């Protein structure tokens, strides 16, 4: 299904598919941030780096194709201003337990978030509208929000089928201001 | 050296729109152009004319007018940069000086605010 | 009344555009055919009339005059074939685009009168042009038909006129002569004036 | 004033100003091709570069400042398709006289053409709409039209005034379409 | 242009031409108090030692004739209170950057004030009110206001012209009461 961050849409004051990542058995988790994850990217990369102000929102899609063999699950959330403790690839978490930050993964489920269960779904929605302390940043020097994926429940298939699951990200800003 | 930033010293913050008036004091028979051009925080200085020419620009004419003005937008607290080229030669009959001055002149719009007095002076009492 | 100046009087006659020779024996044929090029410049007048303009749309209508080179009739049969553009030229005699039935041909014969077809405006674009910043119109081939050589020499000669004429953007007419074809080269070493000249400007 | 080129206005189907020439004792005369000369400047110039059909009308003014002492005259007109027989900074005619094309430029008068004369006035203005045989063309291999300015007058002054004159060209697209 | 002082009007509770001022290339500038430099002239000079109680408003035309080929620029202004720190002909400034009491010029224009552009204008008006703590004073211990005319650009012209410009002052006392 698709869910709205905080109850809000974007509001004032086209398709991005990034490269897609292999699930193997034993992945940990990977994270995104914005808008520096579409700062080196056509007219939304260059308007991002050569203006002052800058203003949007987003919608994320999160697809997975696998087979019908296969299990495992997936928590996708957006935690904004998301601090790392201890570009479009993204990096791996070291200790998704701690979320890399010292804080618990089991409580992740209070921001925005989706389920992906591959006997169930394989897609999940989310819209993320501005949030700040100012109605406008710096889009080179300021992250404002970041997105995870990581595998609660481990992949798992049997011999000879696929070992690895693309899961590929597609997002589009929404009500963009420069 | 303008009231401005005087009155401006007295305060922490401050946050509006400026405008700067020139005005040419050469004589009746002169010629010429002038490029004024405004870059917004952030930006370095233009390399050449022609890259100044490509923003916010005005042409400035000293036969057809003897004053020009600029609105700088929003300032806050970087900051923008003013700069002035020669668009054409001084152009100027036989008979006349050739060289003129100009003065500018600096204010601020409707919108200029300035909050948190401070104290900040260095001059002594005796 | 003024009907003297406008464009279709003034691109109104048919001129001699083009001939060809097909001797007996030597070496300006040969063989028994030719290709002819179509252009408007093979009249001598004709480049400095069309170059007043920059875009021009017309149709054309040609004839053709055939004769012994003493001026004499004689008992031949002849092929006129027309080649649109975009399509293979013949090479020889024994060549299969002599009966490609999309070439259009005309077999006459001497004594008879002059042959007459017309030709429609053949651009891609919506009209000619003589100056491009950055014009084919067809081919006509000419044969002696059959299998052996003709007896007698023959000469053809092909007459053009021009028909429904439109034209725009007038130019400055040319002042000097020409250096080559489908270029405004010019002697840069021999720069004339463009009249005469006299003696002093106080005196008639 | 101001004159429309062949009584047509720009139509469907922000000012740049170049450089300044010195007119002196001794010029020839200058021209320039369109749209060759903002081909490399600014969103025009890429715009012009980065697409496959491009068509745009054009407004152009002639100006130039100089004292009440000095004398001459310019001709400004404009010659669409102007092959030159025997940039930005355009180029110098050799034999003005027959156009450095052979043909005469006392027949120029019959283009879309103004006169600045020192006395008079010091400005020129011309508004070329588009003219072509076909709907669209390329940016990059064909240039529409020219644009002349040649002194038929010589510049002449005293000796301790200014000996060379500025004459700045700004122009402007109208109805531009890509 | 007419300015009148602070929005106010001359109330209740002829023209005098002073000599003229030789404008040099290196002038500095010249300052008049008030009614000091009108207390010897006339029958206003009478009255101001002839009476106990003073209270007039003014009325100050400044103007300059030059030729077209000469250049520069001046400040006109009023100051209630001049007091000098370290007649009818005036004192001269011996530090104008300071205004001759530690205060700087280039804040004169907070008070009502005129430019005289040689290539633009050649008058300037100002009309004062009475200004003052007490309804009436004394004309001959006492001085209500100052005048300043000081050339921000010096004078420039070339060899052969005039090289002294005159600048006259003219004066009406307005709303005059003894």
């Amino acid at each position: 299904n698709i869910i709205v961050g905080y109850g809000e849409w974007p509001s004032y004051c086209r398709f991005y598919t990034l490269d897609t990542k292999l699930w193997e058995k034993s992945s940990k988790g990977w994270y995104w941030k914005f808008p520096d994850v579409l700062t080196e990217t056509g007219v939304f990369g260059q308007n991002a780096q050569f203006h002052y102000l800058y203003r949007s929102g987003f919608c994320i899609h999160v697809q997975c194709n696998a087979s019908k063999f296969h299990q495992g699950a997936l928590l996708v959330a957006v935690l904004p201003e998301y601090v790392i403790g201890t570009g479009a690839d993204g990096f791996e978490l070291q200790h998704p337990y701690v979320l890399d930050a010292g804080i618990p993964i089991s409580q992740l489920t209070v921001c925005p978030h989706q389920w992906i269960n591959l006997r169930t779904n394989n897609c999940a929605t989310i819209i993320v509208p501005y949030i700040n302390a100012l109605p406008f940043d710096s889009a080179l020097n300021h992250c404002n929000f970041g997105l995870l994926v990581v595998p609660i429940s481990p992949l798992d298939y049997d011999q000879g089928a696929t070992p690895v699951i693309p899961i590929t990200i597609t997002l589009a800003p929404m009500c963009s201001e420069f | 050296s303008t009231l401005l930033g005087q009155l401006c010293g007295y305060y922490t913050q401050w946050s509006g729109s400026l405008e700067v008036t020139f005005m040419f004091t050469g004589s009746f028979m002169a010629t010429g152009k002038m490029l004024i051009a405004y870059t917004p925080p952030g930006g370095p200085l233009p390399k050449d004319r022609a890259t100044a020419m490509l923003g916010t620009h005005v042409i400035w004419d000293f036969g057809l007018q003897s004053s020009v003005t600029l609105v700088i937008p929003w300032i806050s607290n970087t900051t923008g940069l003013v700069s002035i080229w020669y668009q054409t030669n001084y152009v100027v009959p036989i008979g006349a000086p050739n060289t003129a001055y100009i003065i500018a002149l600096a204010a601020a719009q409707k919108n200029f605010t300035m909050k948190l007095c401070k104290d900040a002076s260095d001059i002594l009492q005796t | 009344s003024t009907a003297e100046t406008t464009l279709d009087s003034f691109f109104s006659r048919a001129g001699l555009v083009g001939e060809i020779d097909l001797p007996l024996k030597g070496t300006t044929n040969p063989n028994g055919y030719a290709n002819w090029d179509i252009d408007i410049t093979g009249y001598a007048q004709m480049r400095r009339k069309v170059e007043l303009f920059t875009y021009m749309r017309f149709d054309a209508e040609f004839t053709f005059v055939a004769c012994t080179p003493t001026g004499e009739v004689v008992p031949q049969l002849l092929q006129y074939m027309f080649v649109p553009p975009g399509a293979p030229k013949p090479d020889s005699r024994e060549s299969l685009a002599w009966q490609t039935a999309t070439n259009p041909s005309v077999f006459v014969k001497l004594s008879d009168p002059p042959a007459q077809v017309s030709v429609p405006f053949m651009s891609p674009a919506s009209a000619y042009q003589w100056f491009y910043d950055g014009n084919m119109m067809g081919t006509f081939s000419v044969r002696t038909v059959g299998t052996s050589k003709s007896k007698y020499p023959l000469v053809v000669r092909i007459y053009m006129r021009m028909k429904h004429v439109r034209a725009w953007i007038p130019r400055p007419m040319r002042n000097q002569n020409y250096l080559f074809k489908a270029n405004p080269n010019y002697a840069g070493n021999s720069i004339k004036p463009t009249g005469t000249s006299r003696t002093a400007i106080t005196t008639l």
